[PDB]
């Protein structure tokens, strides 16, 4: 089938959906998937007891 | 002696009726040859669901013998006086008529009346024209523009009568009974429905007294003189596609419903249908053709021949085109063809419409090109129009059509419209209704 309107239209709803978690995400629960730790300037000398990866 | 004129000239179109109900017109030429038939209002619109295909069965009879006069005792008598008998059946008009010397006129009209209401029906014949439509349905089935029409209505009036084809079913031919096609006919074949129609060098006089003689239908009950009236069949946007790779070109039909007999705007209907015309292969005209579809199909080599077409009917119609092309132009084919019905709803030029005009009347003028042709539009007016329609009125309605109007007309029927679609063949190529369905709107 000819990709539009078919997928076109299917990614676009699709898009949407992704997209509310994400915003929900961004604007609501900001640092939630991020460390609290790099709100703290480099320290050349100190390395964080807790560190984890992304 | 002015064009104009020689339409005002053309003698009238007498028409006459009787007790019973059957219409008899004429129109008088000095012709010493002529043509006179019986245009019944039946058709396979009429037949349900148990009987498709009664009509045409009883075509194949009407031409076998009566009861007075046998089979070759028919024939015969036909042959011999030099006359020419032949018949057909569509959708919603049945047909049988004669074409003689003006002189057997009369004789003429008592054979008629002996068919249409004396078939004998001879059961022994009956199994054998069974064979025969089977085999003729084995042959048409090869007719790519009939598959493709029958399929047309077959879903643009899909779950209706108009859905059905005239031949009827593989089924029914083989186990409709003596019976079945009895009453068709006379459930059907009644005078209030028919119209004894004749074009020659006859006396209308003449002509309607020979109708009293053997077209004497008796009428007691209001019942008989009562014309039914045919449950409305719904239009479908919708699509049926047969595929079958293995044939060397494609059809394509698509349409929109169209008005009715009854409505004026199939004048102006027929003026666009007129612009872009028809196409075909072997048209000396070439890339100078007036129709762009035409012109393109020419250029790009688009198809194998295109015709556009408004099929009416009683209380609907199909407003459309058809193209035969190459399993890999379908596509470029598909979209000029809507690109220029488009075209009509937004942009007609005077000049179209002036060209649309002349070439419409010149067809018109062509309908009646002899006794058989002249007397088949009288049969048909008087039972879809109800009266007869002069070529000085046709013109007439013509001439007030204009750019304006054509827009204006093929908007309300086209633009931003569900279309009915049937592809047969190698369709790969042309394809998704959704894509068709756009193609409908803006242009
Ligand atoms: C809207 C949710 C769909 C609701 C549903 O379950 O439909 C069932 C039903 C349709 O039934 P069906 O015809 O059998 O289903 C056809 C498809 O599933 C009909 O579904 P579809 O094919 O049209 O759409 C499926 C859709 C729906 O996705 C889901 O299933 C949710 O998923 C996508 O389009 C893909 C985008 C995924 C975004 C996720 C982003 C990742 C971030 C993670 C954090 O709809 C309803 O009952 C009505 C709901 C109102």
């Amino acid at each position: 089938i000819p990709f539009h309107p078919y997928y076109s239209f299917k990614d676009i709803l699709g898009l949407t959906l992704m997209l509310t978690p994400f915003l929900t995400l961004a604007l609501f629960s900001p640092n939630l998937l991020g460390d609290p730790e790099n709100f703290t300037p480099a320290n050349p000398l100190v390395t964080p007891p807790h560190i984890k990866p992304e | 002696a002015t064009y104009a004129q020689t339409l005002q000239n053309i003698p009238e179109t007498n028409v006459t009726t009787l007790d019973n109900g059957l219409r008899v017109a004429s129109e008088e030429s000095s012709q010493p040859t002529c043509t006179v038939g019986v245009w019944i209002g039946a058709g396979s619109r009429y037949e349900n669901e148990k009987n498709n295909g009664a009509g045409y069965f009883v075509e194949h009879l009407a031409f076998k013998g009566t009861k007075k006069r046998p089979c070759a005792a028919f024939e015969k008598e036909v042959e011999s006086m030099g006359a020419h008998f032949n018949g057909y059946t569509s959708r919603e008009q049945t047909a049988f008529y004669i074409k003689a010397l003006s002189k057997d006129m009369p004789k003429v009209v008592e054979l008629l009346a002996d068919v249409v209401q004396n078939c004998a029906l001879e059961e022994s014949q009956i199994e054998k024209e069974r064979g025969v439509i089977l085999q003729e349905l084995k042959e048409m089935d090869n007719d790519m523009t009939n598959v493709t029409f029958d399929y047309l209505h077959a879903t643009a009036f899909q779950g209706t009568a108009l859905a059905r084809t005239v031949e009827g079913t593989t089924e029914n031919i083989k186990h409709l009974t003596r019976a079945d096609l009895a009453s068709y006919i006379d459930t059907h074949f009644k005078a209030p429905r028919m119209v004894l129609a004749a074009a020659g060098g006859i006396s209308h006089k003449e002509l309607v007294d020979a109708a009293r003689q053997h077209f004497s239908g008796v009428s007691f009950t209001y019942k008989e003189d009562a014309v039914p009236i045919l449950p409305r069949c719904r239009f479908t946007g919708s699509e049926i596609r047969a595929r079958d790779d293995a044939l060397p070109v494609a059809h394509v039909a698509l349409a929109v419903e169209g008005p009715g007999w009854a409505d004026p705007d199939n004048v102006v209907l027929h003026v666009a249908n007129a612009i872009i015309g028809r196409y075909d292969r072997t048209f000396g005209g070439g890339k100078h053709l007036s129709s762009r579809l035409a012109a393109l199909a020419v250029e790009h080599k688009l198809c194998h021949s295109f015709q556009t077409f408004n099929t009416s009917y009683s209380d609907t119609g199909l407003f459309g085109f058809h193209f035969v092309a190459d399993p890999l132009s379908i596509d470029d084919m598909m979209f000029c063809a809507q690109g220029e019905w488009m075209r009509l709803c937004t942009s007609t030029t005077e000049s179209e419409v002036k060209r649309a005009k002349n070439h419409l009347r010149s067809a018109m003028v062509a309908q009646l090109d002899g006794t058989t042709p002249v007397c088949e539009t009288i049969g048909s007016h008087l039972l879809n129009y109800g009266r007869r329609i002069s070529l000085e009125e046709w013109d007439s309605r013509i001439s007030a059509v204009d750019a304006r109007m054509v827009r204006d007309v093929c908007s309300k029927y086209i633009y931003d419209k569900c279309p009915a679609l049937a592809a047969v063949g190698p369709i790969e190529q042309l394809l998704d209704y959704n894509r068709i369905r756009s193609g409908m709107y803006w242009i």
